[PDB]
């Protein structure tokens, strides 16, 4: 019971570490809806 | 004549386009802030429980 | 300026889809933690018994 | 299953906010652009 405790502690730092690799997924995906507008206006500037 | 014409004109747009950008930004952040807000109330409610 | 954009933006659906993966293996993980638990709480049961 | 449903919106409406600023800063390079338009429009004038 004592290393299932030790085990349920390593996962609850697997949940903190799911969260964070969470929180950079939806940044990555700011970051290329940002790059994805801007390579629209880009590409519009272009053809103009 | 004609540049100072289209820059003339272009000014105006971008200072209108700019205030435009301004508004939405900041209702898009209030909305956002709410949201947040609703839950984690919700969230922490359910953990006590 | 544009073909920088695009390699740029390959960057970024690469590290996109890392993050993707990185996030099915913390579930795969986080799975395999469960059943874990399942384990523990088992074992518990049978340590009361 | 509420949570997580606010949580997919509050993450989308930052991704909107997100785009709403980089069009901005885009908006603040081309008003940018334009003063220095404006600039050499007045030395051309001259």
């Amino acid at each position: 019971r004592k290393e299932i405790k030790d085990r349920i502690s390593s996962c609850s730092s697997k949940e903190k570490t799911l969260v964070l690799e969470r929180r950079e997924l939806e940044g990555t995906r700011v970051s290329l809806e940002e790059r994805t507008k801007n390579l629209v206006s880009k590409m519009e500037k272009a053809e103009k | 004549d004609s540049n100072k014409t289209l820059l003339h004109n272009h000014l105006k747009s971008i200072e209108s386009l700019k205030l435009e950008n301004s508004d939405l930004e900041g209702k898009i952040r209030g909305v956002e802030d709410d949201l947040v807000t609703v839950q984690t109330e919700l969230n922490e409610e359910k953990k006590r429980l | 300026d544009e073909l920088k954009v695009i390699e740029e933006q390959l960057k970024h659906t690469k590290l996109a889809l890392a993050e993707n993966d990185t996030n099915m293996n913390e579930t795969l993980n986080l799975k395999v933690e469960l059943k874990e638990q399942s384990e523990q709480l088992k074992e518990q049961m049978e340590d009361m018994e | 299953s509420k949570l997580e449903n606010k949580e997919n919106g509050l993450l989308n409406e930052i991704s909107r906010l997100k785009t709403s600023l980089s069009i901005k800063v885009e908006n603040l390079n081309d008003t940018t652009e334009k003063s220095k338009a404006l600039e050499s429009e007045i030395a051309s004038s001259s």
